[PDB]
């Protein structure tokens, strides 16, 4: 014992989500990130919501992890997900991750880290 | 980490 | 060193005040609590936004807690500040409180607990 | 703790 029927723990997982999107919004104002940060998000490749081209998506099954530093273009922030554009391979590609699907943020700058839809 | 995207700096 | 442009300590701290509203809106459900759940709120007396009979808030100068338990009633938790009726010598008074003027949060059931408005 | 409100059981 004893059983969370408050989900406090879950609550608080939700709750730090938010700091993401906080961030990339920051990230998504004209002139981006104040150097020398920069992130790297994790997310759940087949979690719902989450659109990307076929090809690119096959190739991460489950993760993915992407950067956000030098080569990004129109961050667009919204409300309940995120979509920006990104190059593979030197091919540009767009992509949209709901908060929802995120498992982890870091900014290696100040070494902040979060971990998410892990409830241990 | 292990970035997916290109993310040489210019 | 490193100065946190991003401040995502402060951004923390925000995402997490969240939590507080979140369980005010479970405890300003028709029924109240899953017991044995139950809060205690404390919060500076003199932060803007909030309001009470000029009486109680003179007798507690910067800090107040409150335990919303067996003797609350009218709990009205909107977007940015929550508002209740509780009782100060079996007299029945009102009470608006800001998010924002929170400084912690314990739930004795199950030692759930948080702090607010210290950076350390 | 600490409240300041009044809180006995019923």
């Amino acid at each position: 014992p004893p059983e969370d029927l408050m989900q406090y723990e879950a609550m608080a997982q939700d709750a730090l989500r938010g700091v993401v999107k906080a961030a990339l919004k920051k990230a998504a104002a004209p002139g981006g990130l104040p150097e020398p940060h920069h992130l790297y998000i994790t997310f759940k490749t087949k979690a719902a919501g989450v659109s990307g081209p076929q090809d690119l998506l096959s190739k991460y099954p489950d993760e993915m992890t992407i950067v956000l530093q030098h080569q990004y273009w129109d961050l667009a922030p919204g409300e309940t997900f995120f979509s920006v554009t990104l190059k593979f391979g030197g091919q540009p590609k767009r992509l949209s991750v709901p908060y929802a699907a995120l498992t982890r943020f870091y900014d290696p700058s100040v070494q902040f880290a979060l971990q998410f839809s892990a409830p241990e | 980490h292990g970035a997916a995207n290109d993310n040489f700096a210019e």
